[PDB]
């Protein structure tokens, strides 16, 4: 009985404080990204920015973990129960999100592509999304959201636009060997012509499909990522059950 | 074999309309054009007009106003209608098929056309 | 506008000779678009030569036409006794379909 | 009879119903033909280094055809086997291959079906003539079907013209891929698996992998036997004169298609006799398909009409009545501007920048880096821009902003809509944070 309180209390306190520090760090990074991006914001689009994603994730982690801290320390049954149910709610919410994606794959891919197209509308004004998009378009060998043609959404990459990049994919979609020099003009005059005519100059497949294809292709990595996302929360839930049992023993002995 | 035959009234009252039918057989009229060439008694061939495989027509410039050629692809019959034929209109009216390279390979027997206000005797 | 001038108008050739028939067009037309029909004074004009080099079906081989461009011709190796007919030179590459004036033929016999 | 296969592609009423217009159907069909030609031309089929395709009759069935009682393709429910059989029941001796494009769902979600070719024996495939076969009916087995929907969802065009390649490959004598060397999708090697399976796969590839558009070594070797035993039987020379495909070329004056293809009233269709087919009707001196300035009543337009609209180097272009083709555009004078004022025209196209219109050469070339830069031709003595006071007689004081997107500073930038240019490489907040931390920040901060 005595060995239960010390180890469970220290485990819950350490878990909650580590998640507190991680959430604070990621929320601060997201807030800094929001400030430095809204500095350069020019066009109003309903874009799910990476900075906004970081802010939301950080605030969720920070509040949940702070509830966990104020429970584990100060040893409050009310806050411990709130921490338990909040962590469990987050777990079941992530699970139902997974199952609803596995069900409505077609229009969740549609939603992802809509968000990616809105992002490439702010491609040149949101440098965070710019860097992430070029990194994906390089490593994953892809262009655009669902194809190379979604780059027509961007103002500088429209056939109606008068610039040199008029309906031409960026310099990251073009096929480029590692032992080669990058040319900006690689993707010029590409969107209008058919998919197969540009298979030998630029990457044609979208980056959403490329990402899902890689995840299916690297199921060890996908399993590792999903475990690292879910299992810590499950461990927190189970540890909270154990501390609930310990504190129940504590109140029984105190009475 | 492939044959063309023309049925004609023979006797035509002056300034009264004419109708000749060339009931073709052996070919699809949708892919062949049937011409209409008349011949005065002991004279040279004269061209009236044609109806093509798609129903288009192209008449002689001097007989455009009076000429009228129609056909029914399913019925396989070519119809030639003339209006207000004077005394000079008398001729032998042949229907011919526009074969390969415009050749008039297959012809019909033809109908003698007599225009005269006089009665029988 | 095209006019198919056929010369000479009246052919008088004795039996077994070689008689030629000339059709001259106003403007040059394709070689394969000109043809020849005979009319035996009371019969439908039957196709005789098409494309000016290929004979029709059921015809003698003595008929050998030729020509290209502005002048065309029809040649007979041996004048057959049944050849008494008006041979017509014809084209329909361009409107209007213009038949020749008709080069009539007669068998030059004893007076 | 060297390298080209003539296709007889037909579309059922559901294809038209989905695509709505004859223009959409013909555009999709030409896209499929172009995709399959691109697939086959690059694949060196051992014997031949180029095998092109050229559709000869694009026959499209309108929705109104559904009411026709003698048309058996109107049945909403029909088996894939039965569909392919009815495609083969028609006479197709005059075609290298004959395909039916449909938009109907098939049992088990199959994306189509073709007939397997063979080098010797086993009649069926490319260059196949009609023969009695069995069942008492003469079937032309140079036939294949394809559907653009499976499980009630329309198939995207990448997958559609990948399964078209699949069916023609089966017609070409290539069976379904087998073995680790020719099916890399199932290979446990990650490098090969990311490439994806080839076209000749029993299951339809997603079309998003590298090998999904290419023929395998197995399939290429199989196609080599068929293309060495039956190529010089029904193939045609590249660019051969074959009218009725809707493409005007040498040896013809105009093209319409077949009898039930076009409504043109001044050009002979294909069913017309030899010599007249695909030629202008006698009397109709021009065709709208021949040139863009021909009357709908098929006569040469007068001098009043102008073919083209306003151009960057010509006003309108006048053809009048002497030829169907509109002649070369009448160019605007030398040093005539084009889009914005960045370049000027010389020989019918505008290039060589703007500043030589009044005479000077463009400079290479903080907001003064984005509009236009040009100096007096005698070396960069004064590399000042257009609006600078040093040019007070040529550009007066007018400044010419570059196109939004045109790079500054060689090619490490890009002009925006605000006469400025940011670096194309960019830094980004998160990447700046990473570089500020991954660097030896212990001495970089203090
Ligand atoms: C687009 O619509 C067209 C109709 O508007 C379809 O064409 C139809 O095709 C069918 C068959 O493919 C055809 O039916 C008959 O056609 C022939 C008439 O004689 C006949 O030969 C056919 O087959 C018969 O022949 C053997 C000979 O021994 C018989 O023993 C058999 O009984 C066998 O059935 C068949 O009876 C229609 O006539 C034809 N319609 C027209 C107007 O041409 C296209 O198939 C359709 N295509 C697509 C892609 O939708
Ligand atoms: C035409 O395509 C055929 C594919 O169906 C192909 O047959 C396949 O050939 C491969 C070898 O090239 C066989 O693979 C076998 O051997 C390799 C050797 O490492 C391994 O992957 C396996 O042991 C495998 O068993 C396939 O099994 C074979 N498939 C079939 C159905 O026979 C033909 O070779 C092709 N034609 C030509 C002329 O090459
Ligand atoms: C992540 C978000 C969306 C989750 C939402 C759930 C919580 C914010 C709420 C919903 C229901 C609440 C619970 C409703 C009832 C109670 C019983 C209550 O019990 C007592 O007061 C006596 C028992 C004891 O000693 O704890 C303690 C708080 C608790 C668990 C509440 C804590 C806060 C909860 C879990
Ligand atoms: C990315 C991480 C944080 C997981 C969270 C995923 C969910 C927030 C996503 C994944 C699946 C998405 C859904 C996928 C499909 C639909 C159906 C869609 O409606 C239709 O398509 C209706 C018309 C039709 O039936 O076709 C509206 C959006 C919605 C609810 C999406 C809402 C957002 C969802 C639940
Ligand atoms: C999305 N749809 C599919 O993946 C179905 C699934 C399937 C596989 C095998 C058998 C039945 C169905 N495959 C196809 O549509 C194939 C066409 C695609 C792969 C291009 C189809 C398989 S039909 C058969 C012919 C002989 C035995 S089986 C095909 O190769 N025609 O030439
Ligand atoms: C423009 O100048 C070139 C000489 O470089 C000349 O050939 C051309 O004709 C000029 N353009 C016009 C429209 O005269
Ligand atoms: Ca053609
Ligand atoms: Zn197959």
């Amino acid at each position: 009985a005595r060995f239960s309180y010390l180890w469970l209390k220290f485990s819950l306190i350490i878990y909650s404080t580590v998640f507190w520090l991680i959430g604070a760090l990621v929320l601060s990074v997201g807030i800094y990204a929001e400030v430095e991006r809204q500095k350069y914001k020019t066009l109003e689009s309903a874009f799910l920015a990476p900075a906004i994603i970081l802010i939301l994730l950080g605030v969720v982690m920070f509040m949940v973990s702070f509830i966990g801290v104020l429970a584990s320390l100060r040893d409050n049954l009310y806050l411990l129960q709130a921490f338990m149910y909040i962590l469990g709610i987050c777990l079941i919410m992530e699970l139902i999100g997974g199952v609803v994606a596995l069900t409505f794959r077609n229009q969740t891919i549609d939603f992802l592509n809509d968000n990616i197209r809105r992002g490439i509308e702010n491609y040149y004004d949101d440098l965070d999304f710019k860097n992430i998009m070029d990194f994906v378009q390089k490593k994953f060998k892809c262009c655009g959201g669902e194809d190379y043609r979604d780059w027509s959404k961007n103002q500088y990459h429209d056939c109606s636009a008068p610039g040199p990049l008029a309906c031409g994919v960026p310099y990251t979609c073009c096929i480029r060997n590692t032992t080669e020099v990058v040319n900006t003009m690689c993707g010029y005059k590409t969107i209008d012509k058919e998919r197969f005519s540009v298979q030998d100059v630029i990457y044609v497949r979208g980056c959403t499909n490329a990402v899902i294809i890689w995840f299916m292709d690297n199921y060890t990595i996908m399993a590792g990522i999903l475990l690292g996302i879910l299992l810590p929360q499950f461990l927190g839930v189970l540890l909270t059950l154990l501390y609930i049992t310990r504190v129940e023993d504590i109140i029984m002995e105190h009475s | 074999q492939v044959q063309l035959k023309e049925s004609g009234p023979g006797l035509v009252a002056p300034s009264q309309s004419l109708s000749i039918t060339c009931t073709v057989s052996g070919f699809s009229l949708t892919g062949y054009g049937v011409n209409w060439v008349r011949q005065p008694p002991g004279k040279g061939l004269e061209w009236l007009g044609v109806i093509w495989g798609d129903g288009t027509t192209d008449y002689q410039s001097t007989l455009k106003s009076r000429l009228s050629i129609s056909k029914d692809n399913s019925k396989s019959q070519v119809f030639l209608k003339m209006n207000s034929l004077q005394t000079v209109d008398t001729a032998r009216y042949y229907c011919a098929r526009d074969g390969d390279y415009g050749r008039l390979d297959y012809w019909g027997q033809g109908t003698t056309l007599t225009v005269s206000s006089a009665k029988t005797t | 506008q095209i006019v198919l001038t056929q010369s000479p108008a009246i052919m008088s050739a004795s039996l077994g000779e070689r008689v030629t028939m000339t059709c001259t067009v106003s403007s040059s037309v394709s070689s394969g678009y000109l043809h020849w029909y005979q009319q035996k004074s009371g019969s439908s004009p039957k196709l005789w030569i098409y494309s000016t080099s290929n004979l029709a079906s059921g015809v003698p081989a003595r008929f050998s036409g030729s020509g290209s461009g502005t002048s065309y011709s029809l040649t007979i190796s041996s004048m057959g006794a049944e050849d008494a007919a008006t041979y017509y030179c014809h084209q329909y590459r361009r409107s209007p379909l213009t038949f020749g004036a008709g080069t009539k033929l007669e068998i030059k016999r004893a007076d | 009879e060297k390298n080209t296969c003539q296709l007889y592609i037909q579309t059922d009423h559901l294809f038209f119903k989905y695509y709505g217009t004859r223009e959409a159907v013909i555009a999709q069909i030409s896209s499929h033909v172009k995709a399959i030609d691109t697939i086959y031309q690059t694949t060196d089929f051992s014997g031949i280094r180029n095998i092109s395709f050229m559709v000869k009759r694009i026959r499209i069935n309108t929705t109104a055809d559904e009411k026709d009682p003698t048309n058996p393709f109107r049945f909403p429910n029909i088996g894939v086997e039965k569909f392919l059989e009815l495609n083969s029941e028609q006479n197709h001796d005059d075609y290298c291959l004959a395909y039916v494009f449909t938009d109907r769902d098939f049992d088990d979600g199959v994306l189509g079906l073709a007939w397997v070719g063979a080098p010797s024996g086993s009649s069926g495939g490319i260059c196949e003539k009609s023969k009695l076969y069995s069942d008492g009916k003469k079937k032309s087995l140079n036939t294949g079907i394809i559907t653009v929907q499976n499980y009630g969802s329309h198939v995207p065009p990448k997958v559609s013209h990948i399964t078209f390649a699949h069916e023609v490959g089966h017609n070409f004598g290539s069976p379904h891929d087998s073995g680790t060397e020719c099916t890399p999708g199932e290979s446990k090697n990650l490098g090969q698996k990311e490439n994806g399976n080839y076209i000749m796969y029993a299951r339809a590839t997603s079309g998003d992998k590298l090998n999904n558009n290419k023929f395998s070594l197995c399939s290429i070797r199989n196609i080599s036997q068929v293309l060495e035993k039956k190529r010089n039987n029904c193939f045609v020379e590249s660019g051969q004169p074959i009218c009725g495909n809707g493409m005007v070329e040498q040896g013809e004056e105009c093209d319409c298609g077949y009898s039930d293809q076009c409504k043109d009233e001044c050009c002979f269709d294909a069913n017309q006799p030899e010599g007249r087919k695909c030629k202008l009707k006698p009397g109709k001196q021009c065709s709208p398909s021949q040139g863009p300035c021909c009357t709908a009543q098929c006569a040469f337009k007068s001098k009043s009409e102008k073919c083209r609209d306003d151009s960057d180097c010509a006003r309108e272009g006048i053809c009048n009545g002497f030829t169907a083709l509109c002649p070369a555009s009448d160019p605007k004078p030398n040093f005539t501007d084009c889009n914005r004022h960045t370049q000027v025209c010389i020989n019918g196209q505008c290039a060589g920048s703007i500043c030589e219109k009044y005479g000077l050469e463009e400079c290479t070339c903080d907001k003064e880096l984005c509009h236009v830069c040009c100096m007096k031709k005698m070396d960069p003595s004064t590399c000042a821009s257009t609006g600078s006071v040093q040019w007070s007689r040529h550009f007066s004081g007018r400044t010419i902003t570059l196109q939004p997107g045109s790079p500054c500073n060689d090619f490490r930038g890009y002009c925006d809509v605000f006469m400025r240019c940011r670096l194309v490489d960019a830094d980004g907040p998160l990447a700046r944070l990473k570089k500020a931390i991954f660097s030896p920040e212990l001495y970089e901060n203090i």
